[PDB]
This record gives C-alpha cells, structure tokens and sequence, in this order.
C-alpha cells in the first residue's frame, strides 16, 4: 500500500497540509480550536460548536480561541486530534487516513513523551499505514536544494539553529529558545496597553498578530531609535477605529534579539546562530558562516536580516564572509522540503510502518528518527 | 481607630496549618 | 397533544394574536380594559361592564380606559388575565385553551417575577398543555429570514437593541430603555397643554395617540427647526373642533433621542443602537452595523430612519457601511416570526410542557426561555 | 524648599488625601464631580455648580454624577483638575500647592500618556516644587512593614497582583485585570433590574454601591448555593421602600472569581494571584505563597479570604503553607505606606523636581519611576 503520502507541517501558529510532489501547500490554516463565547438562542446558527480553519478566521468574534500547541509542545491533545481530523476531513483534503502514509514535523529537542503520544494518535485513533517524524531544518535545506548550511528558523513557538554540513546534522551543536512569534505578539500586546489600547480577549488577540505582521520593523541601531522621538504611524482595526501604534512597533520585535525585556534570560536569535556555529567543529565553522538559511514567520520582519548580519559582524571572527540566505517562500520552506522528501524513493526506508509499531512500540520510532 | 469603614472579627490573616 | 399552536404577541400599546403558519395576524386589538364611567339607568344597554377590543375602541367616551402593561411589565394582573381570556373567547379566536400550545412574547431584561406569574396564569387559570416565552429580536429575524443583525425595536412600552450574529444572541450587550411610544404620547399631551389644547381624561388620551401617529415628524437638524418659526398645521378631532398643533408635533418624538426632555437621564434610541454594537466583540461590529433591523410602531415617525443614520454616522467609527433595514409590516414583524417559529418541528423541544412545570416549577421555565 | 509633603492616593472609587507622617488619612472622599440636573429658579441655592466631596454625598439627587477615572485611567482631565484643586482648596487641606512636595499614586501597567498628562497638571496648572509617582503594592508593604509580599489588591477600578521579594518588584510577573468593585456594583444593578427594582440615574447608582458594601457575601461553594433556595434578605433605601435582594447578593461578587459572568474572559482574582507567583522565578514561589497581602475595598466581602484560600489550594502545588494576610486598615493601606515613604529621608532622592522637569520633560519622570 504505497499511495501518495500526506505532508503535515505542524507548528504552534500555523498548520500546513497537502500531498507529496506538489509545488506549494494548498491547505494552510491557523492551528487553533475556536469555541463560541455567546449563547445560541436562534435556530439555524453555526452548528458543531468546534471551529477550526477558515470558519474560525471568519467568525473570530464569536469564538474563544485557544491554542493547543505552545513552543512546539502540545498541551491539549484532544484539540490537536480534532485539528488533524479536520485536515483529513472533506472540508480540506477529501481523503481517508487509512490510504496515505504521513510525514509529520516537530521542533528539535522536544519532549519524547509528546513524540510517542503523537505516534499513538496517528497509528491508533487514525489508522495510518506508515508514519514518519522529521526535523524542520533538514527539510528547509531540501527545499533550497542545498546540503550544507546552518538553519536559523523562527516560527510562532520555537527559534532554533541546526548546523548541517553535507548531510550531517550535528545534534550537540543544536541551540534552542522558547522565544518566538507568539511571545513577540504577546510582548506587543503588553506594549499597546502601555500605549493605551488594550486587547484582553482571546479573539481580540488575533488583531495584535495582524498588527505585528503588517506594522512592525526591526531597527538596526536600538540606542539611536530610543534617543530619537517616533512619528506615531496609524493602523486601522477590523472595526474601523484608528490607532497610533507609536514606539511599540519597533520595540516589540526586539524581543528576539534581547530576551531580557520579557524577563527570560536566554541567548537570542543572533547569539543562537553564532553559538551553533561555535559549538560545531573548527574546520566546518567558515562554511557554516557562509551558508545560513532563514525560515519561519518571525524572519519576515522589516530589516531583520540587516540586523542579523550586523550582530554576526559584531560577534564572529574578523574578516570572515557572512551570508544570510533567504528564499521567497520562507513560511512554506519546511513543507516544500517535506514534499520533496516524500517524493524521493528513499522515503519508503525512513518511515515507521504500522506492523513495526505494533511489534516494537515507541522504541522503533525513537530509533528511526535518529 | 477613626474613619467610616472597618471590618470586625475577620482577623489579620487566614493560614493553612504547618505540618512536620 | 400537538394541535395548531396559538401565537400571542404581547405588547403594552397593541396586542396581536392568531394561529401558527398564517401570513398576517387576523386578530389585532389594543391592550387595555375599558370600564364605564357613567351610570346605566335605561335598559337595553351594553352588558358586562368590562370592555376589551373593538367594543372599547368604538365606545371610548363611556369607558375609563386603563392599560394593565407599562414598559412590558404588567401591573394589573387581573386585567391581563381578562384580556387573555377575551383573546381565547368566542369574540376573537373561538377556541379552547386546553387544546393548543401557546407562544407568548416578552421584552428582554424584564422582572423574573412577572415571567413566573405569566406562566402560572397560562398553566393554572387557563389549562395550557405547553407554553414558551420568547424574545422580540429573535422573532423579528425569523420573520425577515436572516440570522445576523441588530434588532432596534420601539413599541409603546420598551425600546431595546439586541445584537445577534449568526444565531448567537449576546445577553450582556442587550441595551434597554423605558422611553417608548407611550412616553412620547404622554410628552405630546404635556406639550399640547403648553400650546393651549389640554387633554385630561383616559378616553381623551387616545386622541393624543392618534395625533402622535398622524401629524408628527422627526427633523434632521433640531437646532435649525428651533431657530425657524413653524407654520402651525391643522388637525381635526373626532368631535369636529380644529387644533393648530404648532411646534408640539416635531418636538414630541424628539424624546426618543433626547430623554433629558421628560427628565430622566437615559441613553436614547440612537445611543442604545451604537452601545449594543460597541459592547459586542471587535470582529462582529462591522457586520452588526451592516445589518440593522427596525421594528415597532415608534419607528414609523417621519424622518426617523434618516435621523437614526445621521446619529450613527456621528457616533460610529468613520468609513463603515451603515444599513438600517426594515420590514414592510413593521408592526407585524414580531408576530410573523413567532408564527414561523411555532410552525417549525423544533418548537416541540423548546417549549415548557405542563407536566414539566408541575414537576419542577419556575426553575424549568427559567431554564428553557433563557 | 522641603516642607511637609502631601500624599494624594488616587483611585476611581475613592481619593484619600493628607500630610506625611500621619497614622490615618484625615481627608477621605469619593472620586467624582457632581453637576446639577435641574434648574435653579429659587435664589439662595447651592452655589458653585460643581460639587465634590461631602456636599456631593449630601446632595446626590440634584447632581448628575460622573466618574472621571475608569480602571485607574482618567478619561475626563478637566474633572480631575477640579478634584485636585478641591483637595488643595480651603474646604479640605487649607494649604497651597506651591509649598508641599506631592506623592501621587497610580495602578501598574497604565497608559504612559496619562502619567505624562498627570505630571503636566501638577507642574504647570498647579505649581508643584517636586512630584513623585509610585505603585500600590510597594506602598501596601511599606504600611505593613514587610519587604517580601504578593499584594493582591482590589479597588473600584483595577485588580492586580505585583510580586515583590525583599525589595525587588518584578515588572514582568505583574498580572492585571480591568474587573473590580465598580463592575461588581454595575453587575449587581443589572441583577436588581432582573429581580424587579430598577436603578438608572448616576445619583441613583450610589445606592447600588451601598447595597453592595452592606449586604453581600461570597459563598464557599457556588454550585451548592445555586441548588439551594435563598432566604431573600431585606434592605431599606433612603426613600424607605424595602428591597428583597435574593440570590443577587451572593452572585454579584462572583464576577471577581468568574469574569465570564459579565461576558469578558479574563483570569479572575484567584488566578491572577496564582499566575503572579508562577511567572516569578522558581526559588521565590514558596516565599511569595507565604506572604500574600490583601488590600482595597473589594477584598472586604464576607468570606472573601476564605474562598481566596480555597482557590489557591485548588490551583497551587500540594503541601505548601498558604498565608493570605490582610491588615485591619486595608482601605487606607496604600495611603499609610505613602505617608511612611514620604517621611523617610530617601524620599528627597526619588522625586522629580520642577527644575528637572523643565529641563528634560517626560523622559526624566519615566526614568525615576522605574
């Protein structure tokens, strides 16, 4: 039973889905399970009471949105099961879980208990013939067509750097922080309360993400922007009310480089990228500096790569050629590589079959991933 | 002491019992 | 026992009744109990001494009229029991109370003691098999065919704006004010005494309602009409004596928008419509502005809808699509939706049965309405 | 110029005033401006046309009251200028603003624009020699004499919990809600209308506060109190008409614990207290649990601290010593600590002088507070 396998790029913010050997993921929607805040009195209302995908994006104001997945660590399993059931349902894919093998994605250095429970869901609740969990950094390199390179990515949950050299991922040189898009949006929300405009509700949180996506830019010199007075640019909400954002728009994404602002003494994106290159072997460092691949959502800030370069120029050894490559399709780079990995003939050897899982269990899944 | 509002017999605090 | 159920659209000014699945209510009559002032010396007179419906409208001058219901809250319960008995009697419906289920209507945020006392009357004095109390806003949307939209209504009793988005009524955004048609008619009478043509008797009060219905208009700019001098247009009374109305015609319905004139600091219709939309969540506000439904008799003033839009343009955020829709039969909006709701098969599940009331009591009625 | 400084404890509900180095504030009055509704035909009336303090409390019925501050955020700046002028005037303090340094108070995480405009008022309109702004939690701990303490406060506007440990206020562990005494009083008013007794005017609103202050208690188990039938206790108005309160007395303060009753998903008082201790560092949690201090007026409900213990026992880790402390003088705890802070010799270093304000501006005030 070797049908066209399904690639599901998991993540805290957004969940991409689709079939192998496609150019772009056709089925992208945000990873959350909205449930209604108000009491349905009238008949002919929205049926079901559990809303995932575009219906949730259309009817945000009704639904109390809550995310099941934080920092690449699923908290609520019942919600993730309903999301994966929605992916496979007739509203999106129009296929059965029994036909196709699955390609799953997870962030590196996650809990092994979550990986085991992920496999239990796909093998037992859904009746998948073969599952395969893989890393995001390896898939991003598949999408670019490279073999060498450090992979700085920044989704909604996790920011991590994986140094890989000619198809050799170094697990001990991996760095990781739990400071990413969601924490930047949460830090922006807190700053807008200091400005004046509060967005306390859970549906109203999605407005802060929309402000962060559109109206934010990373300044090169933060001390110079702090001394100067801002212009206070405007932004229109979904209602119509105007909002002067002020200095919060540039100070909000600075969380990624300075994680002491939120109150969590970590490295930062630029330090993680240097640390990953430093922890790797001496002869590989110069090739790892030249090949740096960007990915995820929080790399799409304005002047992000300019600041990332300037930070590497500050930290790294002098007279060394830095190159921070960035594709066009940075959000879908992790999915595209999965679709490429799925299409290859080697894919049949990498996966965990259903029969193999029934015999061994979790140990076979831990062996095949690494 | 003087002033309109006070509470009589709430106590200063409510504490759980200390175990060994 | 599932007979063709009775709809009783309750109201302070007018009461409308009939059966389920009918196009228009056949039995529309005013909600009051006229009792004779004068002594009956001569034989062959009007018998009964308690007049309801067309007999009371025909013989106004004899009868000391008194309304049992003020602001959707019955004070005189004995009179409402006599009205409901008159509805069921051979003079109007020609049916038994024991056969048919009842669809009663009440305004939102009323006293719960009146709701229990309403149920006691229908279950014990009349022997109803099943009763159901509903809201005026939900029924108006059933009549139109929509699910979305704010329902601004203004009868003789209450003015209230209930925001409902896709079959989800929000109970904490329901605005209400006791400033409706009866208070406008009372304010018109007080103005006509200032003009010269005073009225005092209860039969004579209904002439002021007839003046309010016919010869009144809401100006767009009230300050401009105040500076200009009126023409003093005429109106002929039921007797024959002419009355030059003057500025009392246009300043009377201004009470609905300016409740400071009667001497009671409340919101007003236009503020209630905006406040109900503003109390809801951010994403639903623009859809609630696009769908505004008018209802009741006190929305039928000349230039009322034009003034409502001007007030919404003033208060609401700029560059938003405003649309104040309405039915053709604005007085029969709530009844038609009830007749639709009654004829649905789900109606059997919604109601409070007689057996369920005898077991539980008031708690089961408070569990089923809201 | 170092005279005996003034301590203005701001707040939406009540404003306390007086001099430094005192046991209790001499000048306590509610924070609102009263202006007359009606016309003054007869001479020898109450002069001024603006009523603040005991005159406004005495003559409520005339005055259309309006609160300048909502949730520790002054909306009407002209009204607060009149109140602060009234505080300084001969009717209360009997002193000039030019002589004494000022100690101002604000809730944490407020708009910075309001803090700037507050400083502008005290430095420009009034001619203050030196101003200093402080937090509620730091002042509450000064009054008790502690350094370690989580300060769960609950005023009229804001509820929050700042975890301080040995003179180290953690700014990122601060949890805040805009649900407090005013919203509970507004929620009680809505229930009383559902019971039967309607209140609408601003003078009439303060009766609901007086009912909330007197006859309200927090049930230890709300589901048990729901299933049981209440006793329906009485209360006498200034009019003399009796009011059966019923279940609304115990259900009103449930807004503090369940903020889903008003229809606005927040954390709640008990969750804010736990979340503040959880957001702080690992080793500080057990000391923060042991030192939980209460303050503000909405902590004075009957069985509030008992229920707040039970909620902490439910949420927090098992076998930990919980101690919710609460002084005799909870209402004036914030003022007492300000008077103690003002009396200390370090106070001269912390403040912002008028000369320093004229040179730098708003930036110097933002630097000195944090």
């Amino acid at each position: 039973i070797a049908n066209q396998p399904v690639v599901i790029d998991n993540g805290s913010g957004v969940i991409k889905a689709g079939f192998a050997g496609d150019q772009i993921p056709k089925y992208c929607f945000p990873n959350y399970v909205g449930r209604p805040k108000h009491v349905r009195v009238m008949a002919g209302a929205l049926e079901g009471d559990i809303f995932i995908g575009p219906k949730a994006e259309e009817h945000r104001g009704l639904l109390s949105i809550r995310y099941p997945m934080e920092h690449g660590i699923v908290k609520d399993w019942n919600d993730m099961e309903r999301i994966w059931q929605y992916v496979y349902s007739k509203e999106q894919l129009q296929t059965f879980s029994e036909e196709h093998p699955v390609l799953l994605t997870e962030a590196p250095l996650n809990p092994r208990k979550n990986r085991e429970r992920a496999a239990e869901v796909f093998f037992e609740t859904f009746n998948v013939p073969a599952l395969f969990i893989s890393m995001q950094a390896v898939l991003s390199l598949y999408a670019t067509g490279r073999t060498t390179g450090v992979v700085l990515d920044s989704g909604d949950g996790v920011t991590h750097a994986v140094p890989i050299y000619e198809g050799f991922a170094m697990p001990h040189s991996i760095m990781r922080i739990d400071i990413a898009g969601r924490d930047v949006s949460r830090f922006l929300r807190l700053y807008l309360r200091k400005e004046g405009y509060d967005f306390h509700s859970s549906s109203e949180f999605e407005i802060v993400k929309a402000i962060k996506e559109r109206a934010c830019y990373l300044s090169i010199n933060p001390q110079k922007d702090e001394t100067l007075e801002t212009e206070k640019a405007q932004y229109y909400l979904p209602d119509g009310s105007t909002i002067e954002i002020g200095p919060s728009r540039f100070r909000a994404p600075e969380l990624l480089f300075r994680p002491d602002l939120i109150g969590e003494e970590s490295e930062g994106i630029h330090e993680v990228l240097v640390f990953a290159i430093q922890k790797s072997d001496m002869d590989l460092r110069r090739t790892l500096f030249s090949n740096i691949v960007l990915s995820g959502g929080s790399t799409l800030f304005k002047g992000f790569g300019d600041r990332l370069l300037s930070e590497v120029k500050k930290l790294a050894p002098k007279d060394v050629k830095i190159r921070i490559s960035a594709p066009q399709e940075r959000l879908y780079s992790t999915w595209i590589g999965g679709s490429i990995l799925a299409s290859l003939d080697t894919f049949k050897k990498m996966w965990v079959s259903k029969k193999e899982y029934e015999e061994d269990g979790a140990r076979s899944i831990h062996r095949k991933t690494f | 002491m003087a002033d309109p509002k006070y509470a009589d017999l709430p106590g200063i605090a409510r504490n759980e019992p200390d175990v060994y």
